């Protein structure tokens, strides 16, 4: 819970990130740990909420 | 890192006083000779 | 040798004062939904309720501006109307910020009241009777000193803190806790502001300064180890307010007891108080020169003909003691402006008044007389705590002024706080009284406490980290 907050401020000041490079970066240079979820959408307005 | 940088680009002076869950005396250890300091306040974690 | 040394062990064992611990700066979380911020409309858009609205706006939350009259502020029923007015037509509060304790300004036709304290009252009350469940926070500014480097702690915003201190005992959900603020806005210190709000609790007596952030705990302070210093003398004058009451009673005999040239007991009453004759029988055999008076020391005129007609001209004041008041008990529902008027006319009044008619004739001492209700809080004491709040602060306004004044904070002495805080002896109330006389502490806190009960009923009252730095609460609140 922590982690997705964290996510969400640093995403609420960024001028239009690009989903797809945040998700290669969370997939690829971050620990796989044991607690996981994962938000699929083809949408730039549900990620938020 | 980030955080360093807002604070000295904002000119932030993180200079407080001493902690007091360390178990220091800070009432007592607060002289401005023998085994005394005449500071009150430092950088601190 | 034996006694002394027991009575002391036993005296310190019984010795506290509060302190403002620092702490590191909390990640802080985002805010959510819409947040109801009410101001003071004499202040417009000056400073903080500008720059904390952009800081909730940009915190995620929806900011929901509400100005308001200075009158307005006043009556609960009218501020229910403002609040459900501007309220309406949207989804309810998530929580409530109150910037009304930053107007520094006095209630009319109620002149001893401040317009801070009456609207938190208004505020909060309406806010009962509006059955939201937004979480309340209110916002002062300069209502604390956490250091010698602050400067002197109003008492208006002192009197806010002991009201919310004492409310948030009672009204847990809504209360959530007060934030004071540096003198100046600035951003930074609104995000942590808007941080610190959004956070989930615990934290609910807390300031924030350019240095960093401090939260308010209670610590012991055992005299044992000071050395002293200007030893006491109650030589010349001494006046004593409510000297026919129980407190009165104790000092004046205490004073009597050792070094008195002339005890000035000023009571509403006087001669015609119950047992005044008999007091005053045994209040001279020590050698007192006693002239008890009957006048209220409230009246500025009353206090300034008492200090020149009254007062011998072979004893000039030295020692001036603040100890009466009016018990007006009243729940939180039940509280109006005109009971914390007539309180504050005594407790706030007199003292004021006292100070003001010196600067013409040095004071060895001016001791208050504060209640441990304004250090805590407890249920009931709504309108007890604002005038003990506020007499520290104003202590505080004349040691930075340069006056020899004291804020002693006292338990209950032994003459309906039966659980917790035991009876103090009169004897030994008296003796922490004279040492710590001398040893210029500005707000000892002379208080009995069994941690057993004490602790842990509190925490089951409202959980709390104020006392952490006891060693005994500790003890108490990891036991269970
Ligand atoms: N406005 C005022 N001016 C002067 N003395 C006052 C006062 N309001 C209360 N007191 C004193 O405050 C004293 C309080 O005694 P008390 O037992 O009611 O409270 P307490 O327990 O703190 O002494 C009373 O003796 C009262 O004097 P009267 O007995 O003459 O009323």
């Amino acid at each position: 819970r922590a982690q997705a907050r964290r996510l969400h401020t640093h995403l609420a000041r960024h001028p239009h990130p690009d989903p797809t490079d945040i998700a290669h970066a969370l997939a690829t240079t971050r620990t796989p740990h044991e607690h996981r979820a994962a938000l699929v959408t083809d949408d730039h307005g549900t990620r938020g909420p | 890192p980030e955080g360093l940088w807002e604070l000295v680009d904002s000119g932030t002076d993180a200079i407080a006083g001493f902690p007091l869950d360390r178990g220091w005396d800070v009432e007592g250890m607060y002289d401005p000779a023998p085994g005394k300091t005449y500071v009150k306040e430092a950088g601190f974690l | 040798w034996r006694r002394r040394q027991r009575e002391q062990s036993a005296l310190d064992d019984l010795r506290y004062k509060v302190t403002w611990k620092p702490t590191a700066v909390a990640d802080g979380a985002s805010a959510t939904g819409t947040w109801l911020v009410v101001v003071p409309e004499s202040l417009a858009g000056g400073g903080w309720p500008v720059v904390v609205a952009r800081a909730v706006d940009q915190a995620g939350g929806r900011p929901v501006v509400l100005s308001v009259d200075a009158a307005d502020g006043a009556d609960r029923s009218r501020l229910g109307l403002r609040i459900h007015e501007a309220l309406g037509e949207g989804p309810v509060p998530d929580a409530v910020v109150s910037l009304l304790a930053l107007d520094p300004s006095a209630l009319p036709g109620l002149p001893d009241v401040p317009q801070a304290l009456a609207s938190t009252a208004a505020l909060v009350q309406a806010l009962l009777d509006l059955g939201l469940e937004a979480r309340l926070w209110c916002v002062t500014s300069g209502a604390v000193s956490v250091s010698g480097a602050d400067g002197p702690s109003a008492p208006e915003q002192a009197a806010v803190w002991g009201f919310g201190r004492v409310a948030g005992l009672e009204h847990p959900h809504l209360w959530a806790g007060l934030v004071d603020l540096p003198p100046e806005a600035d951003e930074r210190t609104a995000a942590r502001l808007v941080g610190v709000l959004a956070g989930a609790g615990g934290e609910d007596q807390v300031a924030l300064r350019s240095s960093g952030v401090f939260v308010r705990r209670l610590v012991r302070a055992p005299a044992s180890e000071v050395p002293a210093v200007r030893s006491w003398k109650p030589g010349g004058t001494v006046l004593v307010t409510g000297g026919t009451g129980g407190l009165g009673r104790q000092v004046a005999r205490w004073l009597a007891r050792g070094g008195a040239d002339h005890l000035l007991l000023v009571s509403r009453r006087g001669v015609d108080a119950p047992g005044a004759d008999e007091l005053v029988d045994e209040l001279t055999d020590l050698g007192a020169r006693v002239t008890v008076a009957a006048c209220d020391v409230a009246d500025r005129d009353a206090v300034q003909r008492l200090l020149s007609e009254q007062v011998p001209s072979d004893a000039p004041l030295t020692a001036v003691i603040h100890t009466a008041a009016v018990l007006d008990d009243g729940v939180i529902d039940s509280l109006s402006p005109e009971r914390m008027e007539q309180v504050l006319r005594v407790k706030v009044g007199g003292a004021v008044h006292l100070y003001e008619l010196t600067r013409e004739s040095d004071l060895s001492a001016f001791v208050l007389f504060s209640s441990f209700g304004s250090t805590f809080g407890l249920p009931g004491l709504g309108n007890y705590a604002p005038g003990n709040a506020a007499l520290e602060a104003l202590a505080e306004q004349w040691r930075a002024e340069g006056r020899p004044a004291t804020a002693v904070g006292w338990g209950t002495w032994a003459g309906g706080r039966t659980h917790g805080i035991h009876e103090l002896e009169p004897a030994l109330a008296t003796a922490a009284l004279e040492q710590a006389l001398e040893r210029d502490e500005s707000s000892p806190v002379i208080i009995d406490i069994d941690w057993e009960r004490f602790a842990v009923a509190f925490h089951a009252k409202r959980p709390t980290r104020g006392f952490e730095l006891v060693p005994e609460a500790q003890a108490a609140l990891e036991a269970a």
